């Protein structure tokens, strides 16, 4: 008998002739130059995901020279070439540490589980070693890695077993432990990482044991109990919910429970906020909470810290919040990429984290509904002139509030464009008066909508409108501001790949098999394809088109009257 | 590009030790991060650079006693000189490359009796 | 599924692989790769969509066109399935994957 598997043409035949072409016989390597160099250093210059042909990797390794001279060039080379026998591994580790240090943002392309060599893995972490601030913004994607983490695990956990054999039961991994046991903020973060991924991976629950003995301090184990009240107080909040009663009853309910609640916060010890690892809480304001009319019944409280000031939070249970979650900190990344172009698009980085597998914490703002707003307020104008109302004695002009408001409107627009988030409604799109857009309800997104798939924009009438009376300005500022942040993105998009490549490569919510997939999408919105950013323009008149239809074809028109009627 | 808060305002002897400290924040792995120092009605010139690979390159006349060493854990420029003298008496700044986009946090004043 | 003979991606129009590539010219209008798998197995098709082509979905004599050139299968390649449906009136043709000049380059 015989297989036929994945009137054709193959893979691995491809992969004989190609191999077969390999030879690379007499072993003396020239140093030739020519003006060939710079279109070879183009060749280099593609995506880290991008798969390269045949004589381009073969001209990229007779371009050792050069490849080792370009710091960009070196994860490119490395991917370039495939390590099997310990032949080409040979020369390949041998110029790993003798090739110029890459850049930290390009060091994520062979941080993936796309490159298993342990000589990689192992000079990624030397080049790792060095643990900034942003790391702690990066452990997101470490506890991606972390779930990556694991090949060929049956010899390390054998090699552990064998030191557990004695007494009973009562590497980047080192790296990782170093840097957890040198901040206790970052070990925290590191454990409340673990939290989430030890219901998916059993091994993780025991990998916090491990994390727990990676730390030698206990001072912060003290805190980390106290914050594991919270687990307890999260299971209080659940036995709130287990009761079925009235609005106002369990209201009331609630009021109770947050008052049994606040016995227990003065009761035990300050402990880490969930909103920023620094800050830490004192207490809470009994009167001063609120309940959702939702039916995933959150739970909405302020509570004052040991600054002496209210913090709103907004808490829900009995959900997978990872996905808007991971998001947020997407958003929150994405945030910083714009500050680093030292322009700011005033988007409120909401605060978002997953405490139990079901439960969830957030920072709360000043969310207002888009039906709430325009049903009562009528219109967004009034809205935005409640907080601070200002009239000009020219044109009554309004100022950063309405500023601050519209580039939020163009940031988000960009921003559903490029991650392509679904699920965005009327009820998912929220207004804070702080003059921010929010957006929430990020679990379907990658290309994935309720409904049929949409543009990319989530730019609705009534905002279409409202820049649309002062379009002369405001969308001739706004498209300023959108053409800037996608030149901001586009340039640094290459880490924000490597890491979501990485991040899709661990496991996601709503997305599967979508990853590859995904990842080509998110670079054909990117079009990284086209040195062309004409592709905004033509976003832009598709804005044009939103509020009146070009009328190319009756089903064109009728895609229009969709597209209207969806919102 | 970032935006960096670096102070080094204050007024010494000539001889004494003034420390100097750069904080960053925005994105982080910098391609470069360095000091420099320039007066009124003249010129700023390169003082103190470090790269990313770890080396670091000084002057020719602070050299020796400007030193600049960069601290990683929180992402931290540190740069420490002595024997200060009449003529290093100026307004000093920060600079850092990052992805080829220049980053100016703010500048200091240093006096020098 | 709320509807079936969709698709999941916007210009997709049916039930089918993954996203791919495409073009354009000045001489024509634009056009887009498409793959039809069978959980691994996939074919080499042309985006097409019947749901705006309802105002003149004039493909008869494209349809005949079709049928008798890819009814004969000559040392040309003939065409696997060209039709039209409610949904999708994208095109199909045999998995290749290798043009004659790319591959001219490719296999020396």
């Amino acid at each position: 008998r015989e297989i036929m598997n994945t009137n054709d043409p193959i893979e691995e035949k491809y992969r004989r002739l190609e191999r077969a072409s390999k030879n690379a016989n007499l072993d003396k390597q020239v140093k030739p130059d020519i003006k060939k160099r710079d279109y070879l250093n183009k060749i280099i210059n593609y995506p880290p995901g991008t798969k390269l042909t045949a004589h381009e990797k073969g001209s990229i390794w007779k371009y050792r020279y050069y490849l080792m001279n370009n710091k960009k060039a070196l994860t490119k080379l490395l991917q370039s070439t495939n390590l099997r026998e310990e032949s080409e591994r040979v020369e390949v580790l041998e110029l790993m540490d003798s090739w110029a240090e890459i850049d930290i943002d390009d060091a994520l392309e062979l941080l993936g589980s796309t490159f298993k060599n342990l000589s990689v893995r192992s000079y990624a972490v030397n080049r790792l070693k060095k643990a900034s601030d942003k790391e702690l913004e990066l452990y997101l994607l470490q506890l991606v890695e972390a779930v990556c983490f694991e090949n060929l695990s049956t010899f390390s956990d054998k090699s552990n077993s064998e030191f557990t054999i004695v007494d009973a039961v009562s590497p980047l991994a080192e790296f990782l432990i170093r840097r957890a046991l040198v901040n206790p903020r970052l070990g925290s973060f590191f454990y409340w990482y673990l939290k989430s991924e030890s219901e998916d991976k059993p091994y993780l629950d025991q990998i916090l044991s491990s994390f727990w003995s990676r730390l030698d301090k206990k001072s912060r184990n003290i805190l980390n109990d106290q914050v594991r009240l919270i687990n307890v107080l999260r299971e209080c909040c659940e036995t709130i919910k287990r009761l079925k009663d009235t609005t106002a009853k369990k209201m009331e309910l609630l009021v109770h429970l947050l008052e049994t609640k606040v016995r227990p916060l003065v009761k035990v010890r300050p402990i880490a906020l969930p909103l920023d690892p620094d800050v830490l809480i004192c207490d809470v304001c009994p009167e001063t909470s609120k309940v959702f009319k939702s039916s995933l019944s959150p739970l909405k409280i302020t509570f004052k810290t040991t600054l002496n000031q209210p913090y709103h939070l907004m808490f829900k249970v009995g959900d997978d919040l990872r996905q808007d979650q991971l998001v947020v900190q997407i958003i929150s990344l994405m945030n910083e990429l714009l500050k680093n172009e030292n322009v700011d698009l005033k988007l409120t980085p909401y605060k978002i984290l997953a405490t139990g597998p079901q439960e969830g914490a957030i920072e709360f703002i000043p969310n207002d509904t888009l039906a709430s707003i325009l049903s009562k307020y009528h219109g967004i104008l009034g809205y935005l002139k409640l907080h601070y109302p200002d009239e000009n004695a020219t044109l009554g002009v309004q100022g950063w509030v309405l500023d601050n408001f519209v580039k939020s409107c163009a940031g988000y627009c960009v921003i559903t464009y490029i991650l392509g988030v679904g699920d965005r409604h009327l009820d998912n799109l929220l207004v804070t008066p702080d003059g921010h857009f929010f957006h929430a309800d990020f679990g379907y997104i990658l290309g994935q909508d309720p409904k049929p798939f949409p543009p990319l924009m989530k730019l609705p009438p009534q905002i279409i409108e409202a820049f649309g009376g002062a379009e002369s300005s405001n969308y001739d500022k706004f498209r300023s501001y959108c053409f800037v942040a996608y030149s901001i993105l586009r340039r640094n998009a290459g880490l924000i790949l490597n890491l979501f490549e990485l991040m899709k490569t661990s496991n996601i919510p709503d997305i599967r098999i979508d990853p590859n997939g995904a990842i080509l999408r998110v670079r054909e919105r990117f079009n990284l394809n086209m040195s062309e950013e004409d592709a905004t323009v033509h976003f832009q008149n598709l804005i044009n088109d939103s509020v009146n239809a070009l009328l190319p074809i009756v089903i064109d028109h009728l895609h229009n009257l969709a597209q209207y009627w969806r919102t | 590009q970032v935006q960096l808060q670096e102070s080094g305002g204050g007024l010494v002897q000539p001889g004494g030790s003034l420390r100097l400290s750069c904080a960053p924040s925005g994105p982080f792995s910098p391609n470069s991060m360095g000091w420099y120092r320039q007066a009124p009605g003249k010129q700023r010139e390169l003082v103190a650079v470090m790269t990313i690979d770890g080396r670091t390159n000084y002057q020719d006349s602070v050299k020796g006693r400007f030193t600049i060493s960069r601290d990683y854990v929180k992402n931290t420029a540190y740069l420490q000189m002595n024997n200060l003298k009449p003529d290093d008496t100026a307004v000093y700044i920060c600079n850092a490359e990052t992805r080829g986009f220049m980053h100016w946090g703010q500048g200091t004043q240093v006096t020098v009796s | 599924q709320a509807s079936p003979s969709i698709a999941i991606f916007s210009y997709i129009d049916v039930l089918e692989e993954v996203h791919y590539v495409s073009q354009l010219n000045s001489s024509r209008f634009l056009k887009t790769c498409k793959a039809l798998d069978p959980n691994g197995e996939i074919v080499i098709k042309v985006f097409i969509k019947p749901k705006d082509q309802y105002s003149l979905r004039p493909f008869l004599q494209r349809i005949r066109a079709q049928s008798f050139k890819l009814g004969q299968l000559p040392h040309v390649l003939n065409y696997s399935k060209l039709i039209e449906t409610n949904r999708a009136g994208y095109m199909i043709r045999q998995h290749l994957k290798n043009n004659l000049y790319d591959r001219l380059s490719l296999r020396p």
